[PDB]
């Protein structure tokens, strides 16, 4: 995302000819070096189990409706933990109100 | 003024993909009248249809005979009956029904109707019972 | 990241009875059968006088 | 009639009190429910209600049988036994018609039954050969309320056609419906004017060369063809050609 | 790969048609190399009538399947050779059929030469011994007089029968022209095999 | 026209009451096309229990699942005092208004968006604690109305307050526990384990969860001294909306609560009464949990068609196709539904037997004597109303 | 449409001399027999022509009329 | 079934229809299903179990026998 | 005596004494049974469905065993022990495992039968005798409801994210949370069990209402398409005058006049056929010819119905056929009423009885024409000589000389005259609207298809829910519109076809593997390549020159072209998938360069240590961006055409499973044995043409579920046979007669196209 320093407008990319030169509707150009060459990308089985459920995992020990199991918490030694199942991979996560997160999630 | 009870609307969405000078005469074209056909009766030795009456044909014979006995009164039954249905049925079973079964198999473009005339008194009779 | 709204879940559904439905029907009907009569009457009155 | 477990039933028998089956104590039913109504419908609530009602009638009590309240069929059966009846609600029953006891003990007891408001006297309808007719199609009016009608729809016609019926189709669809008789010129294919009482024999298409034929039809069909003609699409009936055996 | 199956089953087809090969059968390597460089392979066979049949196997990405001018040139140069030319067979890939320009070429060349027959077929029609497939019942062409006597007994016109396209694989392997009759011995789960006669219509494409 | 109408068919008072407790979705223009949609909107949804009768539905044709029925305890709320709650939220020190925080502050500080009636006003650092505190305030009931819906969406960390009209709510008995004391005991046992004490199990207290409802208040309710208003005021129970229902873990019965009384893995926020999941007409069926559920639906349909005392003012009315059954009986095995609607029918002695084969295919053999004595007999009424077209017509 | 001229009036019809009622079981009837209430039997009629062979049989029907069953009320 | 079903009944009056009705459309022709080629009718419910009880060997009382008067009553 | 019981006593009474006597004997037996219960008495009681306390203690023990296995599955999930099969996600496999865990075992009948006195139990007798109900009804009432399945899967978490109901916690692992009902009806369901039961109860009510309307549209469409089919005086089926069928059922018989009989000679071996059917009482050539004609009939029956087995999925060969006349019964009746006993040996009679049976079979097709042409011995059409082939078989089997020894010549003529009478009475009638009969007989089983649709899966690739499959056949949807396309490939050679390990590997080889599943990340970069002289690259991927220089010298044959465009896609490979499905880096690069000649290829070395990504960089040439849209729109399109490039397998084949077949084969001794050790590949998706290319798969026995692909690849006749098979699979076991399926197929395929 390139924004015009004067117009604060989105600039087209305009790959001409051997380089990348951004152009605004105001006629300004800023060009681009090295790190602007990424045209498009796609990563498979990524963006899942980190960004989709971060808030849900954080709030899970405080959710009354989450299922809980009898398992000792390593940190605060509470006799019960909150059991969490996410994804078509069925990843089981145990979280506690003390912040213990089972290093998974 | 709330009217309500609208007549709706109707939509058709499909297509029917139905796969020398000339002027207007009145006799070359037209002729809604169909040419009179001539009846060709297939000879009794060339008939290839069943010699046994179908239940449809036997039922039609009995029904026609019973109606004609409802309008007329003449029959060939020695044993008299009180119902035209019974008289027609026994006439069919006793092989004395005054009706013929014409089975039509052709309509020749030359205006020729080829038929097989079958005698119910010589034909086999289906169950009907 | 999130699934679509459940079209049948009752958390996102309300039940409107008598008061609300009659309120909406009445506002439409009052508009049509009160304001427009008055509107046309005043237009004709300005025409006449 | 229906039970509170949802078992509808049309009553077809009226037995006098002497023809009703009865138990050794003289108890006889008001309704006789087929035991086959249970196994495929799984309406166990009706049977449990019958058991509890059998126990209740003798104690003179009315129990609360609300859903999800704790229930023990074994203990209700033991209550039946303590009430003087059998563990099951069955009794020694005698056939009312012949006085012979049944070999098996018959499960008879009170069941709450509801009369559904679907009366046969309202639903039953019979019509004669004549009555009100629709002005447009010439067919009978629709339904009991109009004092004539009842319909032989598409599916009835398909079934009769599958049976190869005709005649019955002729009778019902023409004689007992809007059966009319239509006249076609056979020369122009257009409907023609024919009358025997008033000696008129004419068609407006080719008048002097008219050859009016008599075609069986329905008033609905003629109305349909008139509607098509009014839509400026012309309908010409070719008519079957005459056949002549050779001289 | 598909071309090897063509290289075997096209001579299976030629043998079935009761035709004799008019050339020495080249090996597979020369076949594939020639189809790669020239773009086509011409196979000549002769029927008992002593007519000539030519079979053309175009490459998947050749010239004659992209530009119609070369296709016209090939057809024109072939048809004024000194041959009887009972039929010409063109084998192309399946999407080549959906390209309208070559279809226009073949239609106009069919119009140009009416006495001979030119047909274009996809690859799959010659990548298996088609008559030997279990799912395909037995097809065979019946002569005109026996079909006519069958019709006369049945009081039928040829157009009253069930119709079959001349592009049907079994019919193509039979070499049935439109307007001819093919008799089929279909296996039956009601009567333990039955016989019907179908009418060959104009070949699709 | 968004007015869900229905002619008042007075088959019985049960029919009338069920009609006035009926929820219709009432397909509008651009209705259900051929898809999964026509099926899903007719299925029993997982949010139905307690508010929509799971059993009651039409058993035939297009109307199957189209018309829904309120459960026995479900109620429809009116619009609350939105202004007072909004002012209290704005005066709350824990909520930072829109004018005070920007979007960059919202994402960088992890603020949780707070809504009231969908109006996003304010943000909070701890959505859970805010929602719990206001739930406690509502339980107290003096500053937050008991019918306000406090919903905490833990997936997006948003606290939604709802006070608009049309919220189905049902009262649920609140279940309290000792999780604070349990956690304190667990921490003390952990300290004992760390110090190496041999008898650390004496420091672990058992978990106890229980509703506050006692049989004395059951007697008080039956005696009439205690009402649901007092129960809500005393904090025993509270109203729960389908939005808030997703923040509740409910024990389906007092039996399930008692079984898990010391199970720290099942901490129920509320305890249900199982009769609440059924409507009024569905509760007419006795032992409905033993019956197959589809037959219970069939009963819901047939209970509202049953002949009976269709209206106590029948002699003053001129109605059409109305049947008044002379004799009625309370069921020997009655249900809770009959406390509110009069019963329709009779306690018929029925014999489940083979008698002459006249009862095959759900037919019934009826004692003619039972018919003659008045069994299911009554009066059927029809009207004949005609009017004069003008002065040109008269009666005579 | 279903209520149109073709599907309602041509492909189907309203007919006369037809009755409708609820069905019920009768174990004493043969499989090829139907129980017809006498009220419906006196409403629906069967057209029997008068001939020499049936005039004796149709006389009891004619004499009964509407008064007694079996009877008749129509003569062409 | 008899749960409230209504079925139409019309009596043919025309001689052609009456002849047709008994000869062609009688239910005896629909005993064998056209769809399945098997029989349509048979014993249902009260008689399927009744045929088993009549023809079983041993009743709980003993051997499944009846005296002459009750054997006659079956007919 | 039950209704609809083929081969029952009423069906047999109809065959011998007409359907009217069958109706009378139904009523007479009905009164006999009903009058018996008028003294025996029958009832059902609440105690009939009540278990004993000991048995109820055993029902719980059985259910706890089920819930123990479910928890054992859950304990595997907690420790990550659930490894799903290739093609299924863990959640899909976990749900599949659970549905197998909560299945009621056959032993659940033990507590029920311990609490049941079968001599007096009314509920059991109704179920056991077939009067009403079935075993699930008894188990549900008494033992337990078990798992609640909606569309062959458990209750879905619809209440919230991960919640099935407000009564269960989020991500609850107990089977009860997902519909497993533990109580029985007589015990009384709890509040959440009733809610789950109501979800299944309503879902059945919805299916019924859909069934009436969904079949109504299909029934009317089917009627109008078929109604104009009418049997003409040749007993053909023609629309107006255009032929649709050379003969109505290919045998010209009414469906109401068909009887199922067994052909004894089908399964007999060469020796056993000789033992039973060869006659040795007279040393004549009339009997060695007879046996050969009897063996010839057996060989033709086997060859035809093994062929039918070959182009169908699971259509087993059977020795039972529907024939107009049951010749065995006619012989049995004559032999019973014969006054003579074991007839004395009379050579003239035995030879003459053979003569009249041989003559009767020769003149048998004349029952289709008439007795007049039979007398004149006019030629028989070829199709009429085939219509009697099956009936000739039964007559030559039942009336074999070894079987009619005790039948006198006079009785033989009576037997033959009886067969002709019963054959003539079974022929279809002229003018019968048989097209409407087919429409009515196929539409009705479609109604049960909707009710059964709740027992069929909904997920893609197997979208057999509701009316989806019936519309595909009837609306002639093309290959691309098929949502449940399948093929059945037979492994070439029969001996290697018996090995499961060889079967599973060939299935993987023919499956379609494309680029996208071999890649875990790709990037489109705006950079060119002019060897190691100019550089200029993306910063993160600038390190790639460490291997691109290795590639430059290791692969000097294909140097960077002179027309490299200023674009590049860098792709990483999922080595585990490469390890899983055995695609090497060599095969990927070779297939790409052969398929893509406007691109230029760089790749790393795959033998690197674990964790080191394998890098593929493609470089576009000027031909890509020269041969309307901007360059980046072309470059983005290059990404897709590279990502969808076929690396290995037959196109269009999504999955390829290994299935065990049942096929009949003839031994060396001539016996017809049914094998179960045959393995074949059943694939999701259809490509007949590709499978023919594959040399490890037999091309002649390929079977597809697609009518469109069968039509294009095989012809109108295999498409016609495919339509019959496809409807028959839809119809079920209770489905209609076979002649009603022929009527559909012959109508659709009468013009040469479906
Ligand atoms: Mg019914
Ligand atoms: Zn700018
Ligand atoms: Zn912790
Ligand atoms: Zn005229």
């Amino acid at each position: 995302m390139k924004i015009c320093k004067a117009c604060s407008s989105c600039m087209v990319r305009t790959y001409v000819d051997g380089n990348i030169i951004f152009r605004c509707s105001c006629g300004e150009s800023v060009q681009g070096d090295s790190q602007n060459l990424l045209v498009s990308s796609k990563v498979y089985h990524t963006g899942e189990m980190e960004d989709k459920y971060k808030i849900f995992i954080k709030n899970a020990p405080f959710d009354p409706t989450n299922c809980q199991i009898k398992k000792d918490c390593p940190n605060c030694h509470l006799d019960y933990l909150t059991q969490i199942c996410i994804g078509s991979q069925k990843i089981i996560i145990l979280v506690c109100r003390c912040g213990y997160m089972s290093n998974r999630g | 003024l709330i009217m309500d009870d609208l007549v709706e609307e109707y939509v058709e969405t499909e297509e029917e993909n139905l796969v020398e000078i000339v002027e207007s005469p009145s006799i070359c074209e037209g002729f809604v009248q169909a040419s009179s056909q001539t009846l060709v009766i297939i000879p009794d030795n060339e008939r290839i249809t069943s010699n046994v009456l179908t239940t449809f044909e036997a039922t039609r014979l009995v029904a026609v005979r019973a109606q004609q006995l409802a309008i007329n009164g003449s029959t060939m039954l020695k044993k008299k009956y009180s119902s035209p249905i019974d008289i027609a049925k026994q006439e069919l079973f006793n092989r004395k029904i005054p009706l013929l079964v014409m089975r039509c198999i052709k309509v020749t473009p030359e205006g020729q109707k080829i038929v097989e005339i079958w005698n119910p008194r010589e034909m086999g009779i289906p169950l009907l019972d | 990241v999130f699934p679509p709204t459940d079209r049948d879940s009752y958390r996102t559904k309300r039940v409107h009875g008598s008061g609300v439905s009659l309120a909406k029907a009445f506002k439409a009907i009052f508009n049509t059968s009160v304001i427009a009569p008055i509107i046309n009457g005043f237009k004709e009155l300005l025409k006449q006088t | 009639m229906s039970s509170r477990s949802g078992n509808k039933g049309i009553a077809a028998l009226a037995l006098p009190t002497s023809d009703m089956p009865f138990t050794e104590d003289g108890l006889q039913p008001d309704l006789i429910v087929n035991p086959h109504s249970h196994p495929s419908r799984m309406t166990n609530g009706q049977m449990i209600e019958t058991t509890v009602g059998l126990a209740n009638a003798l104690q003179g009590v009315v129990t609360d049988g609300t859903a999800f309240l704790p229930i023990n069929v074994q203990l209700l059966s033991e209550r039946l036994a303590q009430e003087g009846l059998r563990f099951n609600g069955c009794q020694k029953m005698f056939n009312g018609q012949t006085g012979e006891y049944f070999d098996a003990a018959i499960f008879i007891g009170p069941t709450y039954h509801q009369r559904l408001q679907k009366f046969v006297l309202d639903d039953r309808y019979a019509v004669a050969s004549y009555g009100p007719t629709d002005a447009l199609t010439g067919q009978p009016l629709d339904g009991k309320r109009s004092h004539g009608g009842l319909r032989l729809g598409e599916m009835e016609h398909w079934v009769l056609t599958a049976q190869g019926a005709m005649q019955t189709i002729i009778e019902k669809s023409h004689d007992d419906s809007d059966g009319c008789i239509s006249y076609i010129c056979r020369n122009c294919g257009e409907p023609a004017i024919y009358n025997a009482s008033h000696p008129i024999y004419k068609c407006m298409n080719c008048d002097v060369q008219a050859d009016i034929g008599m075609v069986d039809s329905r008033r609905s069909s003629i109305v349909f063809q008139h509607e098509m003609r009014a839509a400026n699409v012309n309908i010409t009936s070719v008519l079957s050609p005459r056949v002549f055996q050779p001289a | 790969m598909a071309m090897q199956k063509l290289f075997t089953y096209i001579y299976e087809f030629i043998e079935y048609r009761k035709m004799v090969l008019l050339e020495e059968k080249v090996p597979y390597d020369k076949f594939v190399q020639m189809v790669l460089n020239t773009g086509f392979f011409r196979i000549n066979a002769e029927t008992l009538n002593h007519g000539i049949v030519s079979v053309f196997i175009f490459g998947a990405n050749g010239k004659y399947v992209h530009h119609g001018g070369d296709m016209r040139t090939l057809l024109t140069n072939t048809l004024n050779e000194k041959k009887h030319y009972e039929e010409l067979i063109l084998i192309v890939d399946k999407p080549v059929l959906s390209k309208k320009n070559i279809l226009d070429i073949i239609v106009e060349q069919r119009a140009a030469n009416p006495t001979i027959v030119i047909n274009i077929y996809p690859y799959h029609l010659f990548c298996i011994n088609i008559p030997k497939v279990s799912a395909i019942p037995k097809h065979k062409l019946i002569t005109q007089e026996e079909a006519q006597e069958f019709l006369g007994r049945e009081y039928l016109q040829p157009q009253d029968l069930m119709q079959i396209s001349a592009s049907d694989p079994p019919v193509v392997w039979l070499g049935g022209r439109p307007g001819d009759f093919v008799q089929i011995e279909r296996p039956s789960e009601t009567a333990m095999h039955a016989v019907v006669i179908r009418f060959i219509t104009k070949s699709k494409i | 026209n968004r007015v869900s109408t229905q002619s008042l068919e007075r088959k019985n008072l049960l029919n009338t009451i069920s009609a006035l407790r009926t929820v219709n979705t009432h397909n509008t223009t651009n209705a259900s096309k051929q898809t999964e949609r026509a099926d899903m909107m007719r299925r029993v949804h997982a949010s139905y229990p307690g508010y929509i009768c799971v059993a009651q539905s039409a058993d035939t044709g297009e109307k199957v699942g189209m018309s829904k029925q309120l459960a026995i305890t479900a109620n429809v709320c009116t619009a609350g005092e939105v202004l007072s709650l909004k002012q209290r939220l704005l005066s709350d020190p824990a909520i930072q208004q829109l004018a005070d925080v920007s979007n960059k502050d919202i994402v960088r500080k992890g603020l949780a968006r707070v809504f009231i009636n969908g109006e996003w006003i304010g943000c909070c650092t701890n959505a859970f604690e805010l929602a719990q505190r206001y739930r406690m305030l509502r339980r107290e009931g003096k500053v937050v109305h008991p019918h306000t819906t406090i919903y905490w969406d833990s997936m997006v960390d948003e606290v939604e307050f709802w006070l608009d009209v049309g919220r189905l709510t049902r009262p649920l008995l609140i279940v309290d526990n000792n999780i604070e004391k349990y956690n304190q005991a667990c921490y003390k046992a952990a300290e004992a384990r760390k110090k190496g004490d041999k008898d650390w199990e004496k420091h672990k207290i058992p978990f106890i969860q229980n509703t506050r409802f006692t049989p004395q208040m059951a007697k008080d309710i039956l005696a009439g001294t205690l009402t649901l208003e007092d129960l809500v005021a005393q904090g025993i129970c509270e109203f729960i909306t389908p939005e808030e229902a997703e923040n509740c873990l409910v024990a389906f019965s007092i039996i399930e609560l008692r079984k898990h009384k010391h199970d720290v893995t099942r901490r129920f926020t509320h305890v249900d009464v199982p009769q609440a999941i059924l409507g009024l007409a569905a509760l007419v069926s006795p032992y409905a949990n033993c019956t197959q559920p589809a037959r219970v639906t069939y009963e819901t349909n047939q209970g509202r068609q049953t002949g009976g005392w269709y209206c106590f003012s029948w002699p003053y009315r001129v109605d059409m196709n109305r049947f008044f059954q002379f004799y009625n009986e309370m069921p020997l095995v009655k249900t809770i539904a009959h406390n509110y609607v009069i019963p329709n029918g009779l306690n018929t002695i029925v014999a489940y037997m083979i008698y002459g084969g006249y009862n095959q295919e759900d037919s019934v053999i009826v004692s003619q004597s039972f018919i003659d004595r008045g069994g299911f007999a009554g009066t059927f009424y029809r009207e004949e109303k005609v009017e004069l077209e003008s002065d040109i017509e008269s009666f005579g | 449409r279903k209520e149109g001229r073709i599907r309602k009036s041509l492909l189907g019809s309203q007919v006369w001399s037809i009755s409708r009622s609820t069905i019920c079981g009768n174990s004493d009837l043969h499989l090829d027999e139907v129980g017809y209430p006498i009220s419906f039997a006196r409403t629906l009629q069967v057209a029997e022509t008068v001939q020499h062979y049936n005039i004796n049989r149709l006389m009891p029907y004619f004499l009964n009329g509407k008064r007694q069953y079996p009877g008749c009320s129509r003569v062409y | 079934d008899f749960d409230g079903d209504q079925m139409n009944l019309w009596v043919p009056w025309s001689v052609m229809s009456r002849v047709e009705a008994e000869l062609l459309c009688s239910v005896r022709n629909w005993f064998i299903s056209t769809k399945s080629s098997g029989p349509v009718n048979g014993q249902v419910q009260d008689s399927t179990v009744g045929s088993f009880l009549l023809t079983r060997t041993n009743t709980p009382m003993g051997k499944n026998v009846m005296n002459k008067l009750h054997a006659m009553g079956l007919f | 005596v039950g209704a609809g019981s083929s081969g029952g006593i009423y069906h047999l009474i109809s065959r011998r004494y007409g359907p009217q006597q069958a109706l009378k004997m139904i009523f007479a037996t009905q009164q006999l049974a009903l009058n018996y219960v008028r003294n025996a008495g029958f009832t059902v009681s609440t105690a009939d469905m009540l278990l004993t306390p000991e048995a109820h203690q055993e029902v719980q023990e059985i259910i706890n065993e089920l819930l123990l296995e479910s928890e054992e599955i859950n304990n595997r999930l907690l420790h990550g022990d659930i490894m799903p099969p290739i093609g299924l996600t863990t959640h899909d496999f976990y749900e599949k495992l659970q549905l197998n865990a909560l299945k009621f075992p056959d032993r659940i009948l033990k507590p029920i039968m311990n609490s049941i006195n079968p001599e007096t139990n009314g509920l059991f007798q109704m179920v056991a005798t077939g009067a009403k109900g079935s075993n699930p009804n008894m188990i549900h009432i008494m033992a337990g409801i078990g798992q609640i399945e909606i569309n062959t899967q458990r209750i879905q978490p619809q209440f919230s994210f991960g919640r099935t109901l407000v009564y269960y916690p989020r991500f609850a692992l107990e089977a009860q949370a997902y519909g497993f009902i533990c109580n029985s009806y007589i015990a009384g369901l709890t509040s959440p069990e009733f809610i789950f039961g109501e979800m299944n109860g309503r879902f059945d009510l919805i299916n019924k209402a859909l069934s009436t309307s969904s079949t109504g549209y299909a029934n009317r469409k089917a009627i109008f398409g078929l109604q104009s089919c009418i049997v003409d005086y040749y007993r053909r089926v023609s629309i107006d005058t255009r032929l649709v069928q050379q003969l109505y059922g290919e045998d010209g018989l009414d469906a109401r006049q068909l009887e199922t009989v067994r052909f004894e000679t089908i399964m007999l071996s060469d020796q056993e056929l000789e033992d039973k059917f060869k006659y040795t009482g007279i040393q004549s050539p009339l009997f060695e010819e007879e046996f050969s004609r009897l063996k010839k009939d057996r060989d033709k029956y086997r060859q035809i119905f093994l062929n039918v087995e070959n182009f169908n999925f699971s259509q087993l060969l059977t020795d039972v056929r529907q024939v107009p006349v049951n010749v065995a019964s006619i012989v049995k009746n004559i032999l019973l009423s014969s006054t003579s006993g074991v007839l004395p040996f009379d050579e003239k009679s035995i030879l003459q009885k053979y003569a009249m049976v041989k003559t009767f079979c020769k003149n048998l097709p004349y029952v289709f024409i008439n007795n007049i042409q039979e007398r004149l011995q006019t030629p028989i059409p070829v199709y009429l000589k085939r219509a009697a082939s099956l009936m000739r078989m039964l007559i030559r089997i039942e009336l074999a000389t070894v079987k009619t020894l005790n039948i006198t010549c006079e009785q033989m003529s009576a037997i033959l005259d009886l067969i002709r009478l019963q054959y003539t009475q079974s022929l279809i009638n002229y003018g019968e609207a048989v097209g409407i009969l087919a429409a009515q007989s196929v539409s009705e089983p479609l109604t049960q298809y909707m009710l059964d649709s709740h027992h069929r899966s909904v997920a893609g690739g197997t979208n057999k829910s509701g009316i989806v499959r019936p519309q595909e056949i009837f609306s002639a949807k093309p290959v691309e519109a098929e949502q449940s396309s399948e093929m059945l490939l037979r492994l070439k050679n029969p001996e290697v076809e018996t090995n499961k390990t060889y079967a599973q590997e060939i299935a993987n080889s023919i499956e379609l593997i494309t680029f996208e599943r071999l890649i875990l990340q790709w990037h489109l970069l705006y950079e060119t390549y002019s060897s190691t002289k100019k550089n200029v690259m993306y910063p993160d991927f600038a390190s790639d020159v460490e291997w691109m220089t290795d590639f430059l010298e290791n692969h000097p044959l294909l140097q960077p072209p002179e027309d490299i465009a200023n674009w590049c896609i860098r792709l990483e490979l999922n080595k585990t998938t490469m390890i899983l499905k055995s695609i090497s880096l060599e095969s990927i690069i070779n297939s790409l360069r052969a398929k893509h000649p406007n691109t230029y290829i760089m790749h790393s070395v795959e033998n690197t240590a674990s964790g080191i990504p394998i890098i593929i960089r493609i470089y576009l040439r000027e031909s890509a961006f020269r041969r309307m849209a901007t360059d980046e729109k072309i470059a983005v399109n290059v990404v897709d055409k590279l990502l969808n490039s076929t690396i290995r397998g037959i196109p269009g084949i999504k999955n390829a499973n290994v299935v065990k077949l049942m096929r009949h084969r003839v031994d060396a001794q001539g016996k017809l044995v049914r094998l179960d050790n045959i393995y074949a590949i059943k694939t999701n998706g259809t490509n007949i043409f590709g499978a023919m290319l594959d040399d490890n798969i037999d091309p002649y026995t390929i079977v597809s579920s697609s009518i469109g692909d069968t039509m294009e690849l095989y012809g109108i006749e295999a498409a016609r046979q495919k339509i019959i098979s496809e409807i028959r699979t839809v119809m079920g076991d209770k489905g209609p007669n076979h002649r009603h399926l022929l009527m559909y197929a012959d109508l659709m395929t009468r013009t040469g196209q479906v």
